[PDB]
């Protein structure tokens, strides 16, 4: 039979843009996986006779060195691990928080719905970012603390899509067919809603992602972020920014590996849109 | 005879073919359309859903989807309607041809006051000043029975029940007096009685204005208030035309046969309804010959090969094979 | 009326709590000069426990800070000597404002005339490069635009400058309004788009269509109002972009700006300067999302 | 005397709030009357019609039975046992019983399961140590009872024509063997073709398995072929009660006389011939119904009394009317 996922496989493998995102996005990961293990050179040392060089293939140094003498190849690929992984933890905290008050608020009907949805319009117009600055400055950088801020100030979109195709279903027909076959509330939670708002949640978790790694990447541009031995994407930027005059390859190097980060994720989440609701 | 009514016509319609570019392939869903209208005459165009009633008005028009693609002639005034270009088809549009739709929810623009949606049409068909426009439109309200008619004109449509909104469409669509008013399917959204009103109304203005009419549905029971000719169609072919009298209490086609018992009556009472089986036509992968094949009750190896479209009695035609006493 | 009345009950408690939550974040954070730390330069905290009362109960210092508000003070800076806050802002206010507006302007104007442009000419190149630039502008983040821009045009070419402000002049502002106005151009033409694409395919433009009127008169009279609706209510995501931006392009092109003043604040632990502009930045949303949804229930006759 | 009274309902109410943002943050909600004073006794092996115009109330009335929606008063009794206090466990003893057929054919169907475990969620549920066999068996046996071919269990309710989706509707309502199925708009989606397959269907059914229905539906031709009795509705009030040869050959109430002639006859010599009866001005609000008689804005043969007291149904069991101004 037509299985409603399997048509959604066979959607985004038809959508060749989205396949070859991932792709790309897996040889990314195995980049920022494997190059800090197979290097000669790791992320704190130094070789004061290439200062700051260009990319030389019989250096090792591949990607240039940054101006205390150090190399780019693998500041990029561990860099590549911090935003990835803050970026995959927010999305996971926004996911979690904003199906949680979505599902509630659509499910609980009229009473509370208003309330919860006046809440959204209302914490929509707070400049987020200078209130995770805010935090950040007044306590102190720890990667903890910017996986949470950046997924308890992102989740409320989530939240209002949850919120449409929750209260959608609960108007459905299939849920008061439910309720006159007698099954229980349970029941039309976990098999009939569950899996008719698990297709708005994959897809939107799916397009947060990248708006998380450009969030860190952000807040690690100005300063902030994470401390230098920890220095994400952004702080390699910043970085850059400053030594663009004399070794650009600070800049392409990091911007190359974000731009095509973003990029890949932006078409994942398409390829996903297009695949499970046509 | 047809011979006569393809010469005397406001509109003759000649293999009329209306083609949709979907990817499963090419769906043709009017399929060598052929019929004609004159002043003052009701077409009612029945069937369906998938009998494609409701592109044939939508052709004629030009309002297709962008993907669609229209092929053969229809003849107005002597004048030729399809494929022309948008600037020359607007002069036809609401000046001698015109039309209502099948949701009157959705189809007034709800961001403009009703007076100037219907004042628009006059300023640019009859190069009326803003003044004279909204007396005319005043005096259209009132023939179409819309109470305190100037006070409606600045009223947004959500301000109105849909068959205040089907009034407005109608005031509308015959506010320059056209020659012919197309109708697909506008009291399917609407009660019984709200029903009743506007076939009257359309049935009393069709007399004052000498419009024709070509009414679009499912309703049978609809079509016998306003109909004088009828076009029963299936997967976008012809199954039988002539005159309302003839096709209601003589039809010669099958499914005309299945449908008009398949039409529940309050005159007289009965065991069961004599249903049409199996499921409504797929116009992708629709049987070769003709498409009532696997539902008809007088199914011939023969019938895999498609029927004429042919005369038998002055007036009508047929469509199929099995002999014309035999039913 | 009463939608105005809705609104107003709404923005001012949601500002007062916007206050309160932020003033006590401060009063209870460590280093905080209400702490007792008194690491700061005497010179300093001479200033500080001229307007603050350091020994008062908690609540009693957290009417003192509404006391200031209500007067319009935001006390004195936690590292700056000479400087006032409301001297600081006095001094970069009109450098975000008009960079801000100009973003802004720019992004309605260039993404309303892409999106309507890429709505009509659906399936032709036209469309193709509009939401290929809408893709481009939206992925590569607004600290990747702005160096490159300086690479390009200051560094390689020598056709601008990626300096300061000399004075606001227009070839000092055309980078940073550009590499601050992509992200939201774009964004602004997808919403466009994808509106004016809904309407033109709608019920109403098939009656005016119907109608035979002009495509002239259904694009300006009877689709452009309903399609620009999406477009409004994204104005208040738009001006928080264009003021979040500010912070990135105004540090990378080194404009003396509020977004430069946060910045320069949250790394020197200027808990003062911080809180307060969070404050004003937050005030300036409210009050702006406010008027969104009131000029859009004026347009919106539903 | 007669047959088993199966359902009782009396005095029966469900008032929604609404607080639409027209009204001042300050104000009380207004009360949506959607039904009000509906009064009836339904046998069993019986089909009893309800009908009306848009905003009757008919669809809060099936709903208010089966437990859907929360009655704000009145009473409804099955089998000689109340309903509408019921707490939440107990109208799973009741649900063995009543069950229910949905408007839209698609809707009524969860896009994720298949056929086999859709007709099998009900049996599932109320038999939890029946087999998987003794499912699929019983599955296939009610399908190929509604007319779907058995090697069709696996497939998903997307790939099915609409009038087959009722089918799989019917299929669910009838694995329990239930006494009494309510059939919201059961044909209002389907083509006219199809409609009458699924009415033959539904009257099959009731003969084959001895049930009663409530049947609601748009259509009063429809109606007239599958009931035994009418029930005339007109803003939440009961106004017109009979058998299917007295509700449309002798109506009493302005309304039906109304309604009936205003039903379009699929004959051109008659259609054209009726003496047709027109009503004065649109449909009220259901949010402010008038006071008194709640056709009064519309009746032919108004007068001032009307206005003064509410009509309730009075007559015998084959005709019955809530009139001040006429008696059968
Ligand atoms: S042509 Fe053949 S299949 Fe078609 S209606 Fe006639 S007898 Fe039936
Ligand atoms: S009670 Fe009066 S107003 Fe109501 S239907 Fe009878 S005559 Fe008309």
């Amino acid at each position: 039979g037509r299985s409603l996922w399997q048509d959604a496989r066979r959607r985004f493998m038809h959508n060749r843009a989205a396949v070859a995102s991932l792709i790309v996005l897996v040889l990314i990961a195995l980049f920022v996986i494997l190059a800090p293990m197979l290097s000669q050179f790791a992320y704190d040392d130094t070789d004061w006779a290439m200062m700051s060089s260009a990319p030389d293939m019989e250096s090792g140094h591949y990607f240039g060195t940054d101006s205390s003498g150090r190399d780019l190849l693998v500041r990029v690929a561990i860099g590549g691990r911090i935003s990835l992984m803050v970026g995959v933890a927010a999305a996971l905290v926004a996911v979690v928080v904003g199906t949680l008050y979505g599902s509630l608020s659509g499910y609980l009907g009229g009473k509370v719905d208003s309330v919860m949805m006046r809440l959204l319009e209302i914490l929509n117009s707070f400049p987020f970012m200078f209130f995770v600055i805010l935090l950040v400055t007044f306590f102190g950088q720890n990667i903890l603390l910017i996986f949470v801020a950046i997924g308890m100030v992102s989740w409320l979109d989530m939240a209002r899509i949850v919120r449409g195709q929750t209260l959608s279903l609960k108007r459905k027909e299939f849920i008061e067919a439910a309720q006159v076959g007698g099954v229980s509330t349970s029941g039309i939670v976990i098999r009939h809603i569950v899996p008719n708002v698990l297709g708005v949640v994959v897809v939107y978790a799916s397009l947060l992602v990248p708006s998380m790694i450009l969030f860190e990447s952000f807040l690690s541009f100005l300063g902030l972020g994470t401390q230098e031995p920890l220095s994400s994407w952004g702080a390699l930027l910043s970085d850059g920014a400053n030594s663009m005059e004399v070794s650009p390859w600070l800049l392409l190097f990091p911007a190359g590996f974000l731009v095509v980060t973003l990029f890949c994720f932006n078409f994942i989440g398409d390829g996903l849109r297009d695949a499970l609701d046509p | 005879p047809l011979a006569q009514q393809q010469a005397d016509a406001l509109l003759n319609v000649k293999d009329l073919r209306v083609t949709f570019s979907t990817p499963d392939g090419d769906v043709t869903a009017v399929n060598d359309l052929n019929f004609s209208l004159r002043a003052g005459e009701t077409l009612g165009i029945v069937g369906e859903s998938g009998s494609g009633k409701s592109q044939t008005a939508f052709a004629l028009m030009g309002l297709l989807a962008a993907n669609g693609r229209i092929g053969g002639s229809a003849t107005f005034n002597g004048r030729e309607i399809l494929n022309l270009p948008e600037h020359e088809l607007n002069k036809l549009r609401a000046e001698q041809i015109s039309m209502i739709f099948q949701d009157p929810m959705t189809s007034l623009n709800p961001y403009m006051r009703v007076g100037e949606q219907l004042m628009e049409v006059l300023m640019l068909h009859k190069n009326m000043s803003k003044a004279e426009a909204f007396e005319e439109s005043v005096r259209m309200l009132d023939a179409v029975k819309m109470p305190e008619a100037r006070k409606r004109m600045k009223m947004y449509p959500h301000e109105f029940s849909g068959g205040m909104r089907q009034r407005v469409m109608i005031a509308m669509a015959l506010l320059c007096r056209p020659k012919l008013l197309i109708a697909d399917e506008p009291t399917t959204a609407l009660d019984v009685t709200v029903q009743a009103q506007i076939m009257t109304l359309l049935n009393e203005l069709k007399r004052e204005f000498n419009t024709a009419i070509i009414m679009i549905t499912h309703d049978l029971v609809v079509v016998a208030g306003i109909c004088d000719k009828v076009l029963v169609m299936y997967a976008g072919r012809t199954m039988e035309y002539g005159n309302a009298r003839d096709v209601f209490y003589q039809p010669v086609h099958p499914y005309s046969i299945g449908l008009l018992n398949a039409v529940p009556r309050l005159d007289a009472e009965g065991e069961t309804m004599l249903t049409i089986p199996g499921n409504p036509p797929n116009l992708l992968r629709l049987p070769k010959g003709c498409p009532f094949q696997p539902r008809c009750p007088h199914a011939m190896e023969i019938c895999s090969s498609a029927p004429p479209l042919e005369e038998f009695t002055p007036g009508r035609l047929r469509a199929c094979f099995k002999p014309v006493e035999e039913l | 009326l009463k939608f105005i009345l809705r609104r107003c009950l709404e923005a001012i408690p949601t500002l007062f709590i916007l206050i309160t939550i932020s003033f006590f974040m401060m009063r209870l954070a460590p280093g905080s000069p209400f702490t007792g730390e008194r690491t700061l330069p005497p010179e300093v905290m001479a200033n500080i426990e001229a307007k603050y009362h350091l020994n008062d109960p908690i609540m009693t210092q957290y009417f003192s800070y509404l006391k200031q508000l209500a007067h319009g003070d935001f006390g004195p800076s936690f590292k700056y000597k000479d400087y006032s806050v409301n001297d600081l802002v006095a001094s970069s206010f009109p450098v975000s404002a008009k960079l801000g507006a100009a973003a802004f302007f720019l992004a309605v104007i260039l993404g309303v005339s892409a999106g309507v442009i890429a709505a009509l000419k659906q399936n032709t190149k036209w469309d193709y490069t509009v939401m290929g630039l809408a893709m481009t502008g939206v992925v590569i983040p607004s600290f990747v635009v702005a160096p490159l821009l300086v690479m390009i045009f200051a560094i390689i070419l020598h056709w601008l400058p990626g300096g300061g402000w000399n004075g606001g002049a227009l070839k000092f502002m055309i980078l940073p309004m550009v590499a601050l106005s992509l992200a939201y151009i774009a964004s602004i033409a997808r919403i466009t788009r994808g509106s004016m694409i809904e309407v033109l395919h709608s019920n109403f433009i098939r009656t005016a269509r119907a109608k035979g009127l002009p495509m002239r008169r259904i694009i300006l009279r009877h689709a452009l109002k309903p399609a620009l609706l999406p477009v409004l209510s994204y104005m208040g995501p738009a001006f928080v972009g264009i003021i979040t931006g500010s912070m990135v392009i105004e540090t990378i092109y080194g404009l003396p700006g509020i977004g430069q003043l946060f910045v320069n604040g949250a790394l020197n632990r200027d808990y003062s300067l911080v809180l307060s502009l969070t404050i004003l930045v937050g005030a300036l949303t409210i009050l702006f999302n406010a008027i969104v949804d009131v000029l859009y229930a004026v347009i919106d006759p539903k | 005397e007669g047959r088993k009274v199966l359902l009782e309902i009396a005095d029966l109410k469900v008032h929604f709030e609404i607080k639409d943002g027209k009204q001042w943050f300050w104000q009380p909600p207004k009360t949506l009357k959607a039904v009000d004073g509906v009064t009836l006794r339904l046998y069993e092996g019986e089909t009893l019609g309800v009908v009306g115009e848009s905003g009757c109330g008919k669809s809060t009335f099936a709903r208010a039975i089966i437990g859907l929606v929360k009655a704000t008063d009145g009473h409804v009794a099955w089998l000689g046992k109340e309903l509408l206090g019921m707490k939440p466990d107990e109208w799973r003893a009741v649900r063995s019983d009543i069950q229910m057929i949905f408007q839209d054919p698609l809707a009524s169907l969860n896009p994720r399961m298949t056929i086999g475990e859709i007709i099998a969620e009900p049996l599932r549920t109320y038999h939890p140590k029946m087999s998987r066999q003794e499912v699929r068996e019983r599955v296939k046996a009610m399908m190929l009872k509604v007319g779907l071919l058995p090697n069709l269990i696996n497939r998903y309710p997307h790939e099915f024509s609409g009038g087959q989706c009722q089918r799989i509707g019917i299929a669910r309502a009838l694995i329990l063997e239930p006494k009494l199925i309510i059939c919201d708009e059961p044909v209002s989606a389907l083509d006219v073709s199809i409609q009458a397959q699924v009415v033959n269907l539904l009257q099959q059914l009731q003969r084959e398995m001895g049930l009663s229905l409530i049947f609601i539906a748009h259509d009063l031709a429809v109606v007239k072929h599958i009931s035994d009795r009418v029930l005339v509705m007109y803003l939440g009030h009961a106004v017109e009660l009979g058998t299917y040869d007295e509700v449309y050959h002798n109506p009493l109430h302005p309304y039906t006389r109304a309604l009936m002639s205003a039903v379009p006859i699929p004959d051109p010599d008659l259609e054209k011939n009726k003496t047709i009866q027109l009503l004065e001005g649109e449909l009220p609000s259901p949010i402010n119904p008038p006071s008194g008689c709640v056709f009064r804005t519309r009746c032919p043969i108004a007068g001032p009394e009307c206005a003064k007291t509410r009509p309730v149904l009075e007559g015998s069991f084959r005709h019955s009317v809530s009139c001040l101004k006429v008696d059968p």
